[PDB]
């Protein structure tokens, strides 16, 4: 009754002082585990960002190197078509000259 | 002594005042961690979301640069291939020039 | 006629019965789409989660196979390099065999 | 009053018949847009899965090809150390023979 009640009240603090201080050692761990995670957020968030623009300017520098090479070909084909239509005219020179020697 | 027993009872009542403050702050403590764990899982979810968000942004554009590098290399070899065809015709053009240059000299010599 | 007017009023009341059923089913209709849109965004979130989940699973292990392929190639060249060292010593071992084979023949000839 | 009220009730259905049928054309679109999305879920979900195991067995086949090559080297070094300790013994043969010819 009495002593049992005097005893009944000190088991409630003895066990409690163990649970709460193991949980206080745990509340500290969790809020430490998120700091470990928040740093991991900022890292991968910052990392991928610079790693992204590294491919943005890449693609940009490259897709510009193509547009130049794209028209550079079309340029040569305008050059190729040019000295091609001169050549044909020259095939009509030897032609008219080949007819001359026939007429002597 | 009787007074000492009733005193002890008063102490037990004080403890009934204390232990109640105890058992309960644990309830206020236990919920405090529920709040942390509820937060933690949401962070490692945003983490897996960001890392997943960027990784696919890389994979999807790194596929476009590759399809560009191929499409580029495709015409870079075509330019060279047409660079030859340009020289072949040029070799003939200037060869057609020496003939009319000297077909001239002989009808001239005539 | 007066009866026809009151009849028209009865019609307007019937419409007061109808239009109320109208204006409201729109409210029951408008919420129906709120439910769809609320669902859609959650799907394209799970999508971006899955695609993000797999893509990183590939990227993280495709980095381990690469570090394996390098670590493999590292010893594959070391085996060959030690394959030579094994032959060099072998060339000497069998060369040390012909000497004691014929150092023998002469102390024998003696 | 009257006619205005007769009119006040038919604007509520005329406009409504337009809004609700444009929204019914929209409720159908959304539930179609999710079917387009649910298929996209099942695709990328199924795709990545087979693409995953393709790298699992890869790594497995490869990490087994290494363990064999790893011990294969250690084997040759036990072979190399073997014919090495024979060779040294043979360097003591010519040695003891080289001392003989000194003694004639």
């Amino acid at each position: 009754r009495h002593g049992d009640s005097v005893r009944n009240s000190k088991i409630e603090i003895s066990e409690l002082n163990r649970v709460i201080q193991r949980l206080r050692s745990e509340i500290d761990n969790v809020k430490k585990q998120i700091s470990n995670l928040q740093q991991s957020i900022s890292d991968a968030e910052q990392r991928g960002e610079n790693a992204l623009k590294d491919a943005k300017n890449k693609l940009n520098d490259l897709e510009d190197a193509l547009q130049q090479a794209k028209e550079d070909l079309a340029r040569l084909l305008r050059d190729y078509q040019e000295l091609m239509n001169t050549k044909l005219a020259l095939d009509l020179e030897i032609a008219t000259y080949r007819t001359l020697l026939e007429g002597e | 002594l009787t007074t000492e027993i009733d005193n002890n009872i008063e102490q037990i009542s004080s403890y009934k005042s204390e232990i109640t403050e105890l058992r309960r702050n644990v309830q206020a403590l236990e919920i405090e961690l529920q709040s942390q764990l509820a937060l933690k899982q949401s962070l490692e979810a945003s983490l897996a979301e960001t890392e997943g968000r960027y990784c696919v942004q890389l994979s999807q554009i790194q596929a476009q640069i590759s399809a560009l590098e191929e499409q580029l290399q495709q015409i870079r070899a075509e330019t060279e291939c047409q660079n030859t065809e340009y020289q072949q015709l040029l070799d003939i053009k200037i060869r057609l020039e020496n003939e009319i240059q000297t077909y001239r000299s002989l009808l001239e010599g005539e």
